[PDB]
């Protein structure tokens, strides 16, 4: 892994939804793996991609809101 | 003169109108920033006085003095059509804002429309009733128009009274729905689009209802002839405009946006 | 109303020196205003 | 960077900036020729005592004056749109870097592997080292590997800014709540300068961008040393 | 009598006179602002202060030049004076509403000057983009006063547009079709349609900005799911038509001036000139996002906006070529008005061509928010719109006043202004290509030579503006009364004498079929 | 079901003058385009006026965009300076 | 004619309004308000409102409109 | 109601040189004076408010 | 255009006074502000 590859779902200058989708996918996967006490290593691809693309302040804000119970996306 | 056009007496109302606009805008500034309503209340008062005297004088010039030749009436027809077009483009800006926000919901909303935490109104309850009310008022105003052309004073008055009653019903229902709504203008772009677009529409309903009430009193005073009644035509065109904007709001914001 | 040259205007041209003063005050006030607004903003 | 008395573009540092120089040369020739022809025809219309003041038929001549401009516009649009789509083409970047605009400085985030981020502020004129450039130097440069395709993502944490590096042909608006992408590839090592390119308040003039382009191995060690 | 005549007017000529006096005063304000810009930039370093005071001056410069100088002079002034006379009409359709279009402007201007006096002013750019223009980064009353200034100017122009369209459609002689009206009358009708459609969209957008600032809406605030880029679309949907609104009445006056001083009875290719103005007006609504090539829109959208924008060159070229074909074979009178018009044809062409450069989104990446854009728009505004205003002013001053200018002084004025505007703006092309950004109070040292020369040019333009005031004074001071005007057979506005009586066409013209 | 006035009953001022003149096929307020004669010296276009001069605009040929404007004075017929069409003032 | 538009007013338009009035009437009465969650995209406060205590919307309904801190 | 339009036509066509905004009689002058007094007074007040708001 | 001779001719001296007064009305107030910037 070097950086996040081209994703045909997000081919344009606006990459906002690419960051968002990968953050959601990581957290959904993590919840699915921890519930059964499965393994969060299967979620690693989404983690690397959102960490590469997402501004630190966006991740930090979203993490705070998940802890607060105010995150508006479905996980 | 040997043309048919109206040379208007020198008038103070353009200046009182312009100054009322200064007092309203500087008044809103003073209300938003300096915690005071005084300038705004002076501006609203001078604006209403200006409108009253200006349109009073148009009635004097037409009904009482006979300056509204067919050429003058044709000009007024164009002016009212052009005014309505400008109002359509004003609403177009709000519909653009609505579609922009709702077709591409941002992450802050949950990336969905309606946003997470918004509970829209049921479009089949009061919003559907409001739709029936404005459509019904489009039928009754058409009855009023045909009664006036056919020379029937009693039926013109009854149909126009029904039209005004429906406009008032719509306004009272919308006031109640504003009070009952579980979302507010501060509930993100959902509240912003909903209240500003429906709010400007509600203001236009009040303006159009007022114009119809002016027509109702002028009819009671026998101002209209069976062939000459441009104030009534203009009020009817304005009222159809208000109906049509409502149908676009209903389909866009209340139904498709729910 | 008065018709004809020098009469279809809201300012008098009866005296060229009074007119110079009036034009000086009129154009001069417009040109000066931004300098005095800058001075006002700098002095806060 | 720009140099004194400069007339045209900064020398191209990237292949796309090279393409833009050749496209501008072609377009400027057309601007020169049309401007020149209009001035010449004005001077021709105005330099004869011969007259013809009766009604003149327009339709034949209007064909020339619509078709020839239509053909000129197509000759501009073709290479214009080839370059537009070349920049937009899928390139596979090796590295992603984020920049966040702020009043009045840039932050940079290199988060492919480790949590590297820092702020980049203008060097005050009174603190410039001898030979350094007024209003252009920063404390912490944007170190990047040369000869590599880099994905730059641009946003803001306050008002609009715009992240520009003229010699690489780059200008991407920095919009809060939006992540704008562009690609950067330097043909050469060195220092490449830009300036905030959206009005952002009191110090819009004073939040520059400096890229430092070096070999991958130097970039890797710098990255490690900045954690 | 004075109050009845000048505060209570229902007369198209006196209202036109009020607009020309207002626009002249506004021009002095806008000139002072332009000199403050060039004083700040005329040597490296800081003169006034940081970018806030600087961009308050830049923002006010643009609003004053556009909304208080060009629009009032071209539409309110020339349009009110000339349109009724050119169609033989006894006044405007709505002579009392006309007076309200005028009297809204002093209050609009007062709100703009209040914006600059309270807090730290509105240092936003004339585009007023959020979030810089929002209630966090511009807290306090300045931006709200700017928004209300725009509301009153917009109502003024919307009601004026309703008035002009109605007058031009409804009040021609019954034999006169739309294809027998002069080109200036066409230029005003098309400008009026653009105003009617564009200003309400600006009204919606700045109203949204007002509610974001004061009622906790979030149209443009991502925290609420809004988008700063939505504001830019609403603004520019108005803003591109607005630049056509600024030049179209100029195009109309240029057609009349070139025809008149070529000794011709008619412009070359009348129907082509009508077609070109309607085509420019239409295309002017479908190109706005060429102001947004760096915001991150999709490549196919950039391709469309590039192509649609370049199309405007075709009808515009027909007008330039038709002006040249009007000169062709003329008995040329080298009047001061003709010099303004010839300068217009050339300098407008240069600015239109740098616009075609900017239409190329790929090249616009590097030119956007640089002085290349500033050079483009000052060629079309400070040498196009302004040259058309000066040509129309010196051509029609004797009609309006009944007095002549000193033609030698007016030629001196033209020569000084021609040198000053070219010295000011030509070097800004180099500053843009080499990367100098817009809305900067100071620049890296490399940009010093061209900024120095540009500022020197601005002072030459100031000298021209001061001389113009003296030249108007000298005309009213000397009182040379007009006797005979040539070519009245094809210039109806002159046929009632100089100045025309308060009431003209009380008996309409006779035109048979 | 009556009680609405008619224009015949209630029209007043200039509106009423236009209405009554139109009933008589007359056009004192110039609402209609006058129809041309052959425009020869024997059969000039007759131009009504309430004074001793009136502006004529001559559309010399159908679909000309250029209108030729001139003052027509009481007295001998005058000619359009572009096409020579004759006009005679009838004050 | 007038007769036809009166027929449509009383025969179609007002019956429609009566039926929709009935529909709304039958679906009136309060639904249970949802759990308060202090979502950051709702209850926006970038500037105090120019009335009341600055924190209440213009047609504030205490029963269904929570403040930023929750229901009153 | 009775049709009194003819009586208002006579009043507003009286040859008394009054402009239409004053031709109704003494009530028109009063409402004109109230309107212009509020406008001009309000405008002077708006200028005072600018003076006040122009300083901290 | 043709025109009558001036009803109130403006001599070269009178023109120098008008031009001087006009230029001073622009230059003195702006010059006063710009001279005093440091003071502000
Ligand atoms: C909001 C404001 C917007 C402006 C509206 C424009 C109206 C223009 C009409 C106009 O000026 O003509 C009056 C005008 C008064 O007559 P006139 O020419 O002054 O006098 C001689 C006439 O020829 C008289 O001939 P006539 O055939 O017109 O008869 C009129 C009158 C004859 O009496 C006279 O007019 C003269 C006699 C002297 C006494 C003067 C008393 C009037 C005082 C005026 C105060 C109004 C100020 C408004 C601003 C308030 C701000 C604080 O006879 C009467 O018995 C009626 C009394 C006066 C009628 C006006 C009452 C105004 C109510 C408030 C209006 C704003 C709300 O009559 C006309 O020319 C038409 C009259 C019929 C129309 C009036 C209907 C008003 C409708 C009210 C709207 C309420 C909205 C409700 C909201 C609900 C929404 C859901
Ligand atoms: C931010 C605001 C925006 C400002 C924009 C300014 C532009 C506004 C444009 C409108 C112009 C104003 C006209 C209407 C109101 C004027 C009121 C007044 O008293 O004015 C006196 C004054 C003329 O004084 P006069 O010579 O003694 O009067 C002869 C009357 O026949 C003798 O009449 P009378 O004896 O019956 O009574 C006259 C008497 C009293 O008459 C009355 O009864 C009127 C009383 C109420 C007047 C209300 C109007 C207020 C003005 C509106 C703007 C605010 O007036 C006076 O002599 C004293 C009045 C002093 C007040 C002057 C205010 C004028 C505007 C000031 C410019 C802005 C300065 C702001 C400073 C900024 C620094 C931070 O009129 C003017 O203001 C005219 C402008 C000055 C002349 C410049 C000429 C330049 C030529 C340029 C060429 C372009 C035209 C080309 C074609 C021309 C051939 C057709
Ligand atoms: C009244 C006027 C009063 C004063 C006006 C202001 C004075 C401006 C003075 C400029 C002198 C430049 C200079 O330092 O000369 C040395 C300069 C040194 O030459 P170089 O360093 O070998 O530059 C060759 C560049 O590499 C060539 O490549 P580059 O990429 O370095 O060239 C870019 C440059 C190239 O553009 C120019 O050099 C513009 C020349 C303008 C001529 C007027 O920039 C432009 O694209 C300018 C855009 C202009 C827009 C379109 C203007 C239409 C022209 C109208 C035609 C009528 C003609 C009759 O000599 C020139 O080549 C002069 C040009
Ligand atoms: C009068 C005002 C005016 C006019 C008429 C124009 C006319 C044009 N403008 Fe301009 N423009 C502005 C005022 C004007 N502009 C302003 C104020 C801005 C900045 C806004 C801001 O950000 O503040 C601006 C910005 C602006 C931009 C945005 C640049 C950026 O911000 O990055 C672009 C992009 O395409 C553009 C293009 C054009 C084009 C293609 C025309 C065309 O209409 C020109 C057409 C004319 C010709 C081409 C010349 C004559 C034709 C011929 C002789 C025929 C032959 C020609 C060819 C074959 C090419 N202009
Ligand atoms: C009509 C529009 C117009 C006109 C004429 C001008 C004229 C001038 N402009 Fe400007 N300018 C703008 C519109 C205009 N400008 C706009 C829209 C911007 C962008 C703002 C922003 O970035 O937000 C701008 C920005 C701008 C900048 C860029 C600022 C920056 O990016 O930091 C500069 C820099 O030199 C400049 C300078 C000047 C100068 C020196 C003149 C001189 O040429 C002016 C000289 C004087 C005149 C031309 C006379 C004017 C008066 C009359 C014609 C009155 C006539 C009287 C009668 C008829 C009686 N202006
Ligand atoms: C039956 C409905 C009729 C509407 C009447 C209501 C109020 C008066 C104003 C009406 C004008 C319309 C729109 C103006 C903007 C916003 C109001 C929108 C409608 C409304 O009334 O919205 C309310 C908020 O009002 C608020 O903020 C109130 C804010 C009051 C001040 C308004 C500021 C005016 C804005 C300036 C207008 C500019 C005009 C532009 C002209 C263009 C010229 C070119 C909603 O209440 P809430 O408690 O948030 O939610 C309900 C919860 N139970
Ligand atoms: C609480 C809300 C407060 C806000 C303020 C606005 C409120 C209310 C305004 C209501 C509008 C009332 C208009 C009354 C017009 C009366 C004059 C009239 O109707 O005049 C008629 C002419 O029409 C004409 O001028 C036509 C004139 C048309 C004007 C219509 C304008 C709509 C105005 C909207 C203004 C604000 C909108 C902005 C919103 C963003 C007269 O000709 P006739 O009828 O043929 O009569 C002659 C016959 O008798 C001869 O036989
Ligand atoms: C025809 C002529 C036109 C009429 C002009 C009339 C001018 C009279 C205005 C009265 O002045 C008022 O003074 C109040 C206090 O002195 C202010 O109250 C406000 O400011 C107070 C601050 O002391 C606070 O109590 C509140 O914010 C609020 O009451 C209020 O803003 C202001 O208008
Ligand atoms: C962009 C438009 C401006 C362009 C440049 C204007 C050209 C300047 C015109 C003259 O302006 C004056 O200059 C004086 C100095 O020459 C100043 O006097 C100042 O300086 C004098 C010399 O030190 C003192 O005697 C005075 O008291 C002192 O006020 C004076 O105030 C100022 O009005
Ligand atoms: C029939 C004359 C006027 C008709 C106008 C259109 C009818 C609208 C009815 C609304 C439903
Ligand atoms: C006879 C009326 C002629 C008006 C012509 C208007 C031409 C301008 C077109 C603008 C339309 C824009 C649509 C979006
Ligand atoms: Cu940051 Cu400009
Ligand atoms: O706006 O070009
Ligand atoms: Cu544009
Ligand atoms: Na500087
Ligand atoms: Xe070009
Ligand atoms: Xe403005
Ligand atoms: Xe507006
Ligand atoms: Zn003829």
């Amino acid at each position: 892994y070097q950086t996040a590859p081209f994703d045909s779902r997000f081919p344009n200058q606006n990459q906002t939804r690419n960051c968002w989708q990968n953050y959601l996918d990581f957290h959904r996967c993590e919840k699915a793996m921890t519930a059964k006490g499965g393994d969060v290593s299967v979620c690693e691809w989404y983690r690397r991609v959102y960490k590469s693309l997402c501004p630190i302040s966006w991740v930090s804000t979203w993490d705070d809101r998940r802890a607060e119970g105010t995150f508006p996306g479905k996980i | 003169q040997t043309h048919a056009y109206h040379m208007v007496n020198p008038s103070p109302w353009p200046l009182t109108g312009a100054l009322s606009a200064l007092l309203m805008t500087s008044g809103l500034t003073m209300w938003f920033h300096f915690n005071s309503m005084t300038l705004l209340m002076i501006g609203l008062t001078t604006n209403m006085l200006t409108m009253y005297q200006w349109w009073r004088d148009v009635i004097r010039e037409s009904t009482f003095q006979g300056h509204h030749t067919p050429a003058v009436q044709k000009g007024l027809r164009y002016g009212m059509i052009l005014f309505i077009i400008s109002e359509v483009l004003f609403f177009t800006g709000f519909f653009w804002a609505f579609y922009h926000s709702s077709l591409a919901p941002t992450p802050e909303l949950g990336g969905c429309w309606p946003p997470t935490g918004i509970h829209p109104l049921n479009p089949l309850e009061v919003p559907l009733l409001n739709t029936s009310v404005l459509l019904a008022s489009g039928v009754s105003i058409t009855w009023a128009h045909h009664s006036l052309m056919e020379g029937d004073r009693k039926h013109m008055l009854q149909a126009l009274f029904i039209t005004i009653t429906l406009g008032v019903y719509f306004t009272l229902l919308q006031a109640s729905e504003y009070y009952e709504a579980p979302f507010t203008i501060s509930d993100g772009v959902y509240g912003s689009t909903f209240f500003v677009a429906t709010g400007f529409h509600g203001l236009h309903v009040i303006i159009g209802s007022t114009f119809l009430i002016v027509c109702f009193f002028r009819q009671l005073k026998f101002h209209f002839t069976s062939n000459h009644h441009f104030g009534f035509e203009a009020a009817a065109w304005y009222w159809h405009f208000v109906d049509v904007v409502w149908l676009f709001l209903y389909v866009s914001i209340y139904w498709w946006g729910s | 109303y008065e018709e004809g040259p020098g009469k279809n205007i809201p300012f008098s041209v009866e005296n060229k020196w009074r007119l110079l003063a009036m034009m000086t005050l009129f154009f001069g006030s417009g040109f000066a205003a931004p300098f005095f607004i800058v001075r006002h903003q700098l002095l806060k | 960077m720009a140099y004194p008395m400069q007339l045209g573009f900064q020398d191209a540092t990237s292949p796309i900036m090279e393409e833009l120089l050749h496209f501008h040369d072609h377009t400027l020739m057309i601007v020169f020729l049309i401007s020149s022809l209009v001035l010449y025809i004005i001077s021709l219309m105005l330099t004869t005592k011969l007259t013809h003041t009766s009604t003149m038929d327009a339709q034949e001549v209007e064909t020339i004056w619509t078709i020839l401009p239509a053909i000129i516009l197509i000759l501009i649009a073709l290479p214009s749109l080839r370059i537009l789509y070349m920049m937009d083409e899928i390139n596979n970047p090796s590295l992603t870097v984020k920049t966040m605009g702020h009043q009045w400085y840039w932050s940079y985030e290199y988060t492919d592997y480790e949590d590297l981020s820092f702020d980049s502020y203008m060097i005050p004129t009174s603190e410039l080292k001898p030979g350094e450039l007024r209003l252009l130097e920063v404390d912490n440069r944007v170190v990047l590997p040369m000869e590599m395709t880099i994905r730059m993502l641009v946003s803001s944490e306050d008002v609009l800014h715009s992240w520009a590096v003229p010699s690489l042909g780059l200008k991407t608006d920095a919009i809060p709540g939006r992540l704008n992408q562009t690609t950067l590839m330097s043909s050469r090592p060195g220092l490449y300068y830009g300036q905030c390119s959206e009005i952002c308040g009191s110090n819009h003039s004073f939040m520059p961008i400096v890229l430092e382009l070096v070999p991958l191995k130097y970039f890797e060690k710098w990255s490690a040393s900045m954690l | 009598m004075f109050i009845n005549r000048w505060l209570f007017s229902t007369n198209h000529k006196d209202i036109g006179t009020l607009y020309l006096l207002f626009g002249a005063w506004a021009g002095m304000v806008g000139t002072a602002l332009s000199l403050l810009i060039r004083a700040e930039l005329g040597q490296p370093g800081t003169l006034l202060g940081d970018d806030q005071i600087y961009n308050v001056v830049v923002t006010a410069h643009a609003f004053v030049m556009i909304f208080f100088m060009v629009m009032p002079i071209m539409i309110g002034g020339f349009g009110n004076w000339l349109v009724p006379l050119m169609i033989g009409a006894p006044d405007m359709a709505f002579p009392r509403m006309n007076n309200m279009s005028f009297w809204l402007l002093p209050p609009s201007f007062l709100l703009l000057l209040a914006s600059s006096m309270v807090e730290a002013g509105a240092g936003t750019g004339w585009t007023v983009y959020p979030p810089l223009a929002g209630n966090l980064a511009h807290a306090g009353a300045s931006v709200d006063l700017t928004i209300f200034s725009l509301h009153l100017a917009g109502v003024s122009s919307i009601l004026g547009a309703i008035n002009f369209i109605t007058t031009i459609i409804n009040m021609k002689p019954p034999a006169m079709s739309q294809y027998q009206t002069p080109l200036f009358v066409w230029s005003v009708m098309i400008t009026a349609v653009l105003l009617l459609l564009s200003l309400p969209v600006l009204a919606a957008g700045i109203t949204m900005l007002l509610t974001d600032r004061n009622l906790n809406t979030t149209f443009f605030d991502p925290a609420g799911g809004g988008d700063p880029i939505l504001y830019q679309h609403l603004f520019w949907f108005f803003g591109h038509p607005e630049v056509y609104i600024l030049i179209l009445p100029g195009f109309g006056m240029i057609s009349h001036i070139v025809t008149y001083y070529s000794g011709k009875k008619e412009p070359f290719g009348y129907m082509g000139m009508v077609w070109a103005m309607m085509s420019i007006g239409f295309l002017g609504f479908i190109v706005w996002a060429h102001h947004m090539f760096t915001v991150g829109m999709d490549v196919d959208t950039r391709a469309y906006f590039t192509s649609a924008t370049m199309i405007i060159a075709i009808p515009t070229g027909v007008k330039v070529f038709s002006w040249l074909a009007t000169l062709h074979g003329g008995n040329i009178k080298w009047s001061p008005a003709m010099m303004w018009a010839l300068g217009f044809i050339f300098l407008f062409t240069v600015g239109g061509l740098t616009g075609i450069v900017l239409a190329n989104s790929s090249l616009d990446i590097v030119l956007h928010d640089t002085y290349y854009v500033v050079a483009h728009f000052h060629y079309v505004l400070s040498m196009g719109a302004v040259f058309a205003i000066m040509g129309g002013f010196v051509h029609w001053f004797p009609l309006f006043s009944g007095y002549t200018l000193n033609d030698t002084w007016a030629k001196i004025h033209f020569a000084i202004m021609f040198v000053g505007v070219n010295m000011t703006f030509f070097p800004q092309h180099f500053l843009g290509l080499s990367g100098m950004p817009r809305r900067y109070s100071d620049y890296p040292d490399a940009y010093t030579m061209w900024n120095t020369i540009s500022s020197m040019g601005s002072f030459i333009s100031l000298t021209a503006v001061m001389l113009m005031v003296f030249i108007i004074w000298e005309a009213f001071a000397s009182k040379r009364e007009v006797l005979t005007v040539d070519l009245t057979t094809t210039n109806l506005e002159w046929l009632n004498g100089c100045p025309p009586p308060y009431h003209t066409f009380e008996e309409p013209t006779y035109v048979n079929l | 079901g009556g009680g609405v006035p008619t224009d015949e009953e209630q029209a007043t001022g200039l509106e009423r003058e236009v209405m009554l003149a139109a009933r008589k096929g007359q056009d004192p307020y110039n609402i209609l385009a006058p129809k041309a004669t052959s425009g020869t010296k024997e059969d000039p276009n007759l131009v009504p006026s309430i004074t001793n001069k009136r502006i004529v605009g001559c559309i010399c040929e159908e679909d000309n965009s250029t209108v030729i404007w001139f003052w027509l004075h009481k007295g001998e017929a005058q000619r359009c300076p572009s096409c020579g069409t004759h006009y005679k003032l009838v004050p | 004619g007038a007769r036809t538009w009166r027929f449509l007013t009383f025969g179609l338009a007002l019956p429609s309004v009566a039926l929709c009035t009935l529909n709304s009437w039958l679906h009136s009465g309060h639904r249970e308000r949802p759990a308060f969650i202090p979502y950051h995209h709702l209850r926006i406060r970038t500037k105090p409102f120019s009335w009341g205590d600055g924190n209440h919307t213009f047609f504030h309904n205490p029963r269904v409109n929570p403040l930023p801190t929750g229901y009153e | 109601f009775e049709n009194r339009v003819a009586e208002k036509q006579k009043l507003f066509q009286e040859d008394n040189g009054l402009p239409v905004h004053l031709k109704g009689g003494a009530t028109d002058n009063i409402l004109y004076r109230v309107t212009m007094t509020l406008c001009l007074g309000g405008t002077l007040y708006s200028l005072y408010c600018l003076g006040w708001a122009s300083f901290p | 255009i043709t025109a009558k001779p001036a009803k109130t001719p403006t001599s070269p001296k009178e023109q120098a006074i008008g031009l001087s007064v006009t230029f001073l009305s622009f230059l003195l107030p702006a010059g006063w502000v710009l001279y005093h910037l440091d003071n502000y």
